[PDB]
């Protein structure tokens, strides 16, 4: 809800990374294009939105080591 | 800035909250009738709070309607749909009267609501006042004089009849819609007062003073022109029959060209009735017209010799038809006026 | 509206270009500025702004603010001190701007009579509000019944203001070498709005004294 209020008020421009698998990045993108619809938080949706961020974080942390240490490719 | 979508969110949440209030009231009523001796008190104690919440929710519905009507009226202003905008303003006024009738909100909030309502009402009225002057044009001589013959010669009245479909990029709504918009907001009373007085001052009264004046009506398809053309006569005072005919000639065109459009009151209210235009127009000019005709035309038509009394009979007859026509055209209410007595 | 709520000295100029670049009339800008100043009871600023404006947009702002003022006065009167003060300020600020508009519209004959009638109506309303502290709506104002009632009430008041001054008892040590203002002057202050001259006042007093059975006071006034 705080993130929704911050995005609606147009107070910040969050820094983003490529891939944008999390829906929150898409919400930020649509806030860049004006104003978005009110996001509902019901059931396991709030759990899954946060889950979608950790997957990308861990994937980037893994890729920074596999390719960084020349142990694996894309 | 960040609350346009929140307005639709408010609509949805208030709708689902009203549905929740209704379903919970139905649930309470279903169980009250079952246990009427053991569960009545505690059910009613919470139903009181439910009904108070429902009243507050209805007040919030009225606020939402106040916002929605104003927004729809704002949308209608840009597209020049003045009748629907005026009806929405009337709905908002009805909502605001009920909001102010119950002391439940902050005074400054209601002050702001009333201020914005008055701003929008003056906004629509000023547009109506602008648009009134394009359709009806009074062309005056460059002076206030109304005693010289050239003062009447340089007087022109123009009625812009919308015979064909307007192709101008700056369109003008039809006169019937203008009259409907004025009737919805109740401001036709002042505009009729303004227009009938200038009509009396520059059209009606001149015809009863100078016997040489003649009203020429040029009937173009789009512009109807009323003009005064001077034809010299030898009478020191105007005779009654010609003056009555000249008045009737103008009053027929004014009733048919302008006053022959139906009126309609507020859309959501049927407790108000539509009064014919000719009645209101005559009521504000007939009192000052009968005395003008009596004190300028009928006084000097009285013969000074008893031999010429019989020739006055036509004047008795010619007046009666002038009395009858205005009764058929609804410029009068009764049957016997001071002009015939 | 938000910029005009900041009370910045350049806030009027800031809001001017907002409607300029977005293709909106300057009529609304100055109209809302004048309305905001009226709500703050600063009509002198409205006068100086109107005099600084060109007459073309000045007419448009003045007619709209007059319509807004009459519409705002059409709602229910407020019995608080601030409410009645606001009605008085609105009327007093409307009268002189109507005078200025009359000065502007000297040649527009169609607008001339409308403006003169509207000026007369607001002059009567303001005179009745200031001299009597009577606040109602325009439908109640234009009703001749209240005008006649207030005329006869102050005719009767003038009857008593002199009847008590015919000595029914010994005079009091008041107005001794420092004479109080005459009641007739206050009645005439009230009646300047009522448009009652001295002849009509004497005519009414004669009939009222005749109804009371006082013969000499009616005959003396008839002789005068």
């Amino acid at each position: 809800t705080l993130i929704i209020q911050s995005l609606q008020r147009g107070d910040i421009q969050p820094w983003l990374h490529s891939g944008s698998n999390s829906l929150l990045s898409k919400l930020i993108h649509q806030s860049y294009h004006g104003t978005m619809d009110t996001v509902s938080l019901s059931g396991t949706i709030p759990v899954q939105m946060l889950l979608e961020i950790g997957l990308d974080k861990l994937k980037k942390d893994y890729i920074s080591f596999f390719i960084g240490q020349e142990l694996a490719s894309l | 800035l960040p609350s346009m979508q929140s307005a639709q969110g408010l609509i949805t949440q208030v709708d689902k909250l009203s549905e929740d209030i209704d379903l919970l009231k139905s649930r309470i009523e279903s169980e009250v009738r079952r246990d009427l001796h053991v569960s009545t008190g505690e059910f009613t104690d919470l139903k009181q709070q439910l009904e108070r919440d429902s009243v507050v929710l209805s007040l919030l519905k009225q606020l939402q309607e106040f916002s929605t009507a104003i927004e729809e009226y704002n949308c209608a202003l840009t597209e020049k749909k003045y009748v629907t905008g005026a009806q929405r303003l009337e709905e908002a006024q009805k909502c605001l009267k009920l909001l102010k009738s119950r002391k439940c909100f902050d005074l400054k909030i209601l002050k702001s609501l009333s201020m914005e309502l008055t701003i929008q009402k003056q906004n629509i009225l000023y547009h109506l006042g602008e648009e009134w002057q394009k359709l009806i044009v009074w062309k005056f001589p460059p002076s206030k004089d109304t005693s010289s013959l050239e003062s009447y010669l340089q007087t022109e009245l123009h009625l812009y009849t919308e015979q064909s479909h307007k192709e101008e990029k700056t369109p003008m709504p039809p006169i019937s819609s203008v009259l409907l918009a004025f009737s919805v907001l109740g401001e036709l009373h002042s505009k009729l007062k303004s227009f009938g007085q200038m009509l009396l001052k520059y059209i009606l009264r001149p015809l009863a003073s100078c016997p040489s004046l003649h009203a020429v009506i040029e009937s173009q398809p789009n512009i109807v022109i009323i003009r005064f053309e001077s034809i010299m006569t030898n009478l020191e005072y105007p005779s009654p029959s010609e003056v009555f005919t000249k008045i009737r000639l103008v009053l027929e065109v004014l009733q048919k060209q302008l006053l022959d459009l139906p009126l309609d009151t507020d859309l959501e209210n049927e407790k108000t009735s539509t009064v014919p235009l000719a009645e209101m127009l005559g009521d504000m000019i007939w009192e000052d017209l009968s005395e003008c005709l009596i004190k300028n035309c009928l006084v000097y038509s009285i013969p000074t010799n008893s031999s010429k009394l019989q020739q006055y009979e036509e004047i008795i007859q010619s007046t009666e038809e002038f009395e009858n026509a205005l009764k058929e055209m609804r410029f009068l209410k009764g049957d016997t006026t001071d002009l015939l007595k | 509206r938000y910029i005009l709520k900041q009370d910045v000295p350049s806030s009027l100029e800031d809001a001017l270009k907002v409607a300029q670049a977005f293709m909106l009339s300057d009529d609304e800008i100055y109209s809302l500025r004048i309305i905001d100043l009226i709500d703050r009871e600063q009509g002198e600023d409205c006068l100086l702004l109107l005099k600084s404006l060109p007459p073309a947009e000045a007419e448009k702002t003045a007619e709209r603010v007059i319509i807004w003022a009459r519409l705002a006065l059409q709602e229910e009167p407020d019995h608080s001190k601030e409410g009645k003060a606001w009605r008085m300020s609105v009327a007093k600020t409307s009268v002189d701007i109507l005078k200025i508009l009359c000065d502007i519209q000297k040649d527009n004959l169609q607008k001339k009579d409308e403006c003169e009638e509207m000026l007369k109506l607001f002059k009567e309303v303001a005179s009745l509000q200031e001299n009597f502290e009577v606040f109602l709506s325009f439908e109640d104002y234009s009703n001749s019944s209240l005008v006649a009632d207030l005329r006869e009430q102050h005719i009767k008041a003038h009857e008593v203001a002199q009847a008590k001054h015919k000595p029914g008892s010994t005079p009091e040590p008041i107005a001794a070498e420092v004479r109080s203002p005459s009641m007739e002057s206050k009645l005439h202050r009230q009646a300047l709005a009522l448009q009652m001259s001295k002849q009509e006042l004497e005519a009414e007093l004669t009939l009222r004294a005749l109804k009371d059975g006082n013969i000499k006071t009616a005959l003396k006034k008839c002789s005068d």
